[PDB]
RNA sequence: AGUUGCGGCCAUAUCCACGGAAAAGCACCGGAACUCGUCAGAUCUCCGAAGUUAAGCCUGUGCGAGCCUGGGUAGUACUGAGAAGGGAGACCACUCGGGAAUACCGGGUGCUGCAACUU
RNA sequence: GAGUUUGGCUGGGGCGGCACGACUGCUAAAGACUAACGCAGACGUCCUAAGGCGGGCUCAGCGGGGAAGGAAACCACGCGUGGAGCACAAGGGCACAAGCCUGCUUGAGACUGUUCCUAUUGCGGGACUGUUUGGGGGAAACCCUGGCCUAGAGAUCCCAUGUCCUAUUGUGCGUGGGACAUGGGUGACAGAAAAGUUACCACAGGGAUAACUGGCUUGUAGCAGCCGAGCGACCAUAGCG
RNA sequence: AUGUUGUAAAGCACUAAUGCGCUGCGUUAAACUUUGAAGAUGUCUUUUAAGUUGUUGCCAGUGGGCAUACUGUGGUAA
């Protein structure tokens, strides 16, 4: 997949349609203070072990795309997600007729 | 009727009947309906089911041998006739064709030397 | 080990051709349907024999093989080389089977891999012909007899009232070669209709008046 | 182990009693999804609907 | 037997042989109205809008029209009990239905002569059809038409 | 009575050979400063009216190829509903119903709608 | 040293294969539905164009011609119903096109509702409407919400990002919680976190299921017939076949 | 009254096969179809025959089948 970096589309903050710029979004990190990693964190003192199921048996090689459209008025940000593409490219060379 | 006869050919026997095998039916194997209920044929009981109309056993009879147009009414106050077995038997296997030797299917107009022997 | 003949005599109801589905089939065992003379002129063997089936079955691609090379042998030696022409009128295109236990697997995976070929035959179908001199009657129905022979169930032999291989009866063929109808070239025929130009008809009179 | 798997043996006999039964069509009011141009003459659409699946 | 939208559908939905092509223009001009039975009909060369293989054939009535479509209302038999169906067909695969012909120029003199009658006073509404009945008679006649002695005429064979 | 402009159904209208045609039309046809487009005014776009019915369009002809519709093939092949029929089987028969298909023969060869114009 | 686990289908089980999720043609008996470790194949991808729209064109192949030029180079005339192409399996479809060349573009926009496969039912994949202080192509009618159509698919709980809200004695907060929408994955594909051995062995059952006899069958095994090409110094049958 | 279908049979118009004669004669098809039944299957009209149901409450057993007439598929066959 060869993808251009610039695009005119809609942006919800102008109401109308502007230049964005194209890149992959990425997860963070996550962090200590919510709620579902306190209470698995104080689970796992003490004595017993492994409580909680971890996953064996995979299979999938791939993961979805998912684009970030960036405006470069406002600087607002919406994501977009497309289908499985191995790989990616963002700059060019597009290929010639 | 013709088409639905040629559905039920291997099960009963049909044809043609006179006029005086069909007085000899009514006359003694004759009933009515009150609807679900079976009464008698009197002449009171016919004059209260055909109110300005029919009022003898011989009139019914003449309506069903002609079309008439009271056909359908006259042919659905009549109860189903219970015959016996004919006296001599059946002479033939009973379950074929009339026509491949046997009492099941058109009999067409020799009806009467069956049903005869069974009244 | 070829199997008896007893396991597949009778017939399926669809026929299982070599096609682009199948390809491992082996190679039919008769190769020639037509002997004897084999050009001569329509009007030089006037008469026809045939070899008709009274049974539904398959024939074997070796039975048929066999009864050619008896029937052939038999004619040369009392009619002569060049005085008959025989034609096998089959062609065996159906494709036999056979699933090859050898302690194997059993009834598991039990559809079975391609074993011989056969040619299927109905009722009142002829399996052998003959065309030949009228003096040369007696030859043929004493070929034909020694032929079947090799053939399972019963078959029956007919002296025909058509002419030679040209599929039309003795009387309708010869008024129509009085007429100047015929036109007769080396092995084969033609007929001549009323039916196109003008022109195109009067140039097949003068083809069927010197060919 | 092995078994049978799979037969249609007595089910017209099960789907035939009581007769197979049909509804009734709507009144008209029920449908969903009409068009904008159809519910301005909503009083006059009816009538053809309601007079020809009742007639 | 899998199990995709298209699913067994060589003989289904193909042309007929001399019959190819895109749809023709009287196909867009006709006028449909709420209440109309209709048929449906696929047309395999046009890709959008078409109905399951399970409707092609079937007759259905009118509840709504769209500016490029249709939706049709119909029965389909579930295994004991009938159901009503919501289809939603393009133009293309549809034709007006001809199945209430006879039924519709009959009540039309009906009411015609019912005008007729109250015009003149005299009237009456019953006019129901009758089934075809026994026979009524014949008088054949021989003067010409000479009789032509048939039998049973021994058996030949010919090969 | 026809032709032309825009059509519906889409071969009885298509394909191949020869011929005919009054008035209009439809054409072919003479050019390149402007508009537009090419290697090329051949095609496409602009401006014209000397010449010609040679072609295209329209109409006739042909024991013409195709297509359309009938007959024969034939009450044949196959088949819905029955009955303790025959046969080692493969399969054949009987009673009441429905019913095809090449090869061969005969006849046909567009039908219509709205508008403008022509002695 | 402790506790526990070491799927299923299956012409017995095991080894092998996957008929375990899912697409096309046939088996299938002229509406739909219809089985086998039945037959023949394909799937976990690929594409900024191979997506959208305007315009102009005609393909495989054949016939007659042209310096070096040959079986195959390129120019060019007359024909060509598709006999070619259209990412991939097969089927269906298509000619002033859905094929080839070419111009401009990011509709592969933001939201919202009805319906089909399809039901007693989730996810998924398609079809059709509406609303926009919204696009692209085109003179315009008109078309466009990915790929010519039928395959390319992932719950509950938890985490990451965006929009709208919020922590009950009052007010804030560099500390949290929620609704809706997308992504992170369970291929045994309605989705446990899982290695072997027992001939030292145990218990609940099973003729729903093997290892001996009987019964049905006869491929294989054994024993027989029919034909008449040849052999037998001559001579088809003395004997052979 | 008016729609839908591609089997049996048959056939060579397309795809795939098959012998001769130098235009005809000869042989084929579950994954071929120019044709094409018997039978099935939609809708309108009781203003056709013949006959005479609607709505909802609380709940059980069952989810190893087998035979046969006609009709298929695998198997030498049972
Ligand atoms: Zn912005």
């Amino acid at each position: 997949v060869n993808i251009p970096k610039t695009r005119n589309t809609f942006c919800k903050k102008c109401k109308g349609y502007s230049a964005h710029k194209v890149s992959q979004a990425k997860k963070s990190k996550d962090n200590p203070r919510a709620q579902g990693n306190r209470r698995y964190a104080r689970k796992q003192r003490g004595y017993g072990g492994q409580t909680k199921p971890i996953l064996r048996r995979k299979a999938k090689v791939t993961k979805k795309l998912v684009l970030n459209l960036e405006c470069t008025k406002c600087k607002f940000s919406h994501q977009k997600p497309l289908k499985r593409a191995k790989h990616v490219i963002f700059g060019g060379e597009r290929k010639r007729k | 009727t013709r088409k639905m006869l040629q559905i039920i050919k291997d099960h009963v026997a049909f044809g043609t009947i006179g006029m005086e095998l069909l007085r000899k039916l009514v006359y003694t194997k004759g009933s009515g309906r009150n609807g679900h209920v079976r009464v008698k044929l009197t002449n009171e009981f016919i004059e209260d089911m055909f109110d300005g109309k029919i009022r003898c056993i011989e009139e019914l009879v003449h309506h069903i041998y002609n079309g008439t147009e009271m056909f359908k009414k006259v042919n659905s106050f009549l109860y189903p006739f219970h015959l016996s077995p004919p006296r001599g038997g059946f002479k033939g296997q009973k379950s074929k064709s009339f026509n491949d030797g046997g009492s099941v299917g058109n009999h067409q107009d020799l009806l009467s030397n069956l049903l005869e022997r069974m009244i | 080990g070829r199997r008896p003949g007893r396991c597949y005599r009778y017939l399926s109801k669809k026929a299982y051709p070599k096609s682009r589905f199948n390809r491992g089939v082996p190679d039919s065992k008769i190769q020639i349907f037509d002997l004897g003379r084999r050009k001569a002129g329509v009007l030089e063997f006037p008469l026809l024999v045939n070899c008709i089936s009274n049974e539904r079955e398959n024939l074997s691609a070796e039975a048929l093989e066999a009864a050619r090379i008896c029937a052939n042998k038999y004619m040369v030696k009392h009619a002569g080389k060049d005085n008959f022409h025989l034609r096998i009128r089959v062609y065996p295109f159906h494709v036999l089977r056979i699933n090859k236990m050898l302690l194997q697997t059993g009834m598991r995976g039990s559809f079975g891999k391609p074993y011989g070929r056969a040619a299927r035959v109905v009722f009142n179908q002829p399996i052998l012909s003959i065309r030949t001199k009228e003096s040369f009657r007696d030859a043929a129905v004493e070929a034909l007899r020694r032929a079947k022979n090799k053939f399972p169930g019963h078959q029956k032999i007919q002296v025909s009232s058509k002419f030679g291989f040209t599929n039309m009866f003795s009387d309708e063929f010869n008024k129509l070669n009085e007429s100047g109808r015929i036109i007769l070239r080396g092995g084969s025929f033609s007929v001549i209709r009323e039916k196109g130009s003008i022109d195109k008809f009067k140039r097949d009179l003068e083809y069927a008046a010197n060919n | 182990a092995k078994r049978k798997n799979h037969t249609n043996h007595n089910q017209n006999r099960k789907d035939h009693r009581g007769g197979i039964k049909k509804p009734k069509m709507p009144k008209f009011s029920e449908f969903l999804g009409l068009h904008p141009a159809t519910l301005a003459r909503l009083e006059e659409a009816g009538k053809l609907w309601n007079a020809a699946t009742s007639r | 037997r899998s199990k995709g939208y298209r699913r067994g559908t060589r003989y289904l939905f193909s042309q007929d042989h001399r019959k190819h092509g895109v749809a023709h223009v009287s196909k867009y001009l006709e006028k449909y109205e709420i209440g109309d039975m209709v048929d449906i009909l696929v047309n395999p060369a046009m890709m959008k809008g078409m109905p399951h293989k399970y409707y092609h054939g079937r007759t259905g009535r009118v509840y709504d029209v769209k500016p490029r479509s249709l939706n049709v209302a119909l029965y389909k038999r579930v295994r004991g009990k009938y159901v009503i169906k919501k289809i939603i067909v393009r133009i293309e695969h549809v034709r007006k239905s001809r199945c209430s012909e006879e039924s519709q120029k009959r009540i039309l003199m009906a009411a015609e002569m019912a005008r007729d009658a109250e015009s003149r006073g005299v009237v009456l509404a019953p006019s129901k059809r009758k089934i075809e009945g026994p026979r009524k008679a014949v008088e054949v006649s021989l003067d010409n038409n000479q009789p032509i002695e048939v039998g049973y005429e021994p058996h030949v064979v010919i090969f």
